[PDB]
């Protein structure tokens, strides 16, 4: 597990 | 809060830029880098997915420049990019990190433009060497293939792939070195000696390696480099002594390779964790850095110590306040001087220039 990225991206449609 | 201080940016870019593009992505990117070729011009950006689905790509985008931007490749990646980097001698191969710990070789002509829709991912090369995924990726610019790389793991893994046909085979490290003690955030080589490159680490240090060297446990020189955790370092395309380091600390540190004991400067302005430094392709005394303030930073060197009438430190030269979330990566454009391209975590890419007046 790697905090330099967010756990949760959203998708932009 | 973030609201208010992009309202106010917004209404000054006419006097701030001569050049601000907006694009929201399908998915976030954590990685950019603009391809060095260029054919108003037509210039090529690489990018990656971050999705919470699997539908990841290695992406290659087109953006026209005065002398809108495209999707012009989309290739199947195993996971999301964590990092991607064209190798100088030729740019058509880019070299992908995997969160399952591969870094991945492409050459992205030998691909469909639109991917496969089975969702299998075909890498020219798969180089294997980690035990954990990471980010710090490096092409040495004097050595055609010889590829460094950081991880999570400690260690930094070499690959020499110059002799090896590029047709899916898998090749090990042919050095990996052992100083760090903690997560390795970034791997740079120098840009004129092919036998030395930089690491840094959540050990707060900043490690010199010389690949001539038959030690591969102990580098060249440790350095005590900040406060925190090292993300990012950089090294200097005009001047053979001088890199800079980026930290959680929130500041830059700039270093001279022939004494290291003492720290150059400080840049202090961000408000928290650094992950991204770059120098100016274009000028000596020009560096950016960015992270998860939200903000890109340029510095000019050559303006430490002068008189000022504060906002800032006389060497900050300019606030790039278009991100409103944190900034994952950015490059500066090889081609238009002043140009940079920056991505953030809430799916915005930036293509901008700082106003003329500003820097002139």
């Amino acid at each position: 597990m790697s905090r330099r990225k967010q756990s949760n991206p959203r998708q932009i449609k | 809060v973030i609201n208010e201080e992009y309202k106010i940016w917004k209404k000054n870019t006419p006097f701030l830029y001569d050049l601000v593009m907006t694009h929201a992505l399908e998915w976030p990117s954590l990685t950019a880098q603009w391809l060095p070729d260029v054919t108003f011009s037509i210039h090529r950006l690489v990018l990656g997915t971050h999705t919470s689905d699997e539908q990841n790509h290695l992406v290659i985008a087109s953006v026209q420049l005065p002398n809108k931007i495209e999707i012009e490749i989309k290739i199947n990646h195993e996971g999301e990019v964590n990092r991607a980097r064209y190798m100088p001698q030729n740019p058509c191969i880019i070299a992908t990190k995997t969160p399952s710990s591969d870094v991945l070789v492409f050459d992205y002509t030998k691909h469909p433009s639109k991917p496969d829709p089975s969702g299998e991912c075909n890498p020219d090369l798969r180089l294997r060497g980690h035990q954990k995924e990471g980010y710090g990726l490096s092409w040495n610019p004097n050595l055609s293939g010889h590829l460094l790389s950081a991880s999570d793991d400690h260690t930094i893994c070499l690959w020499d792939i110059s002799a090896v046909p590029k047709e899916g085979k898998v090749v090990d490290a042919k050095t990996i070195f052992t100083g760090h003690t903690a997560v390795v955030e970034d791997v740079s080589w120098h840009l004129l000696h092919e036998s030395l490159f930089g690491s840094v680490a959540d050990d707060q240090k900043l490690m010199i390696w010389d690949t001539r060297s038959n030690n591969t446990s102990k580098p060249s020189h440790s350095v005590d480099a900040h406060t925190a955790e090292v993300n990012c370092l950089s090294f200097n395309p005009y001047s053979e002594f001088i890199l800079a380091t980026g930290s959680a600390d929130k500041t830059v540190a700039l270093w001279d390779l022939r004494n290291l004991k003492l720290k150059l400067h400080s840049f202090e302005s961000h408000k928290d964790e650094i992950f991204q430094v770059q120098w100016s392709p274009h000028n000596e005394t020009i560096l950016a850095s960015s992270g998860t303030d939200r903000r890109l930073n340029v510095w000019d060197l050559s303006k430490i110590g002068e008189e000022q009438s504060e906002d800032g430190p006389p060497e900050l030269l300019f606030i790039h306040g278009g991100h409103t979330a944190k900034i994952s990566d950015f490059s500066w454009n090889p081609n238009e001087p002043w140009v940079i391209c920056s991505v953030s975590e809430d799916n915005i890419m930036q293509v901008w220039q700082m106003a003329e007046n500003i820097y002139n």
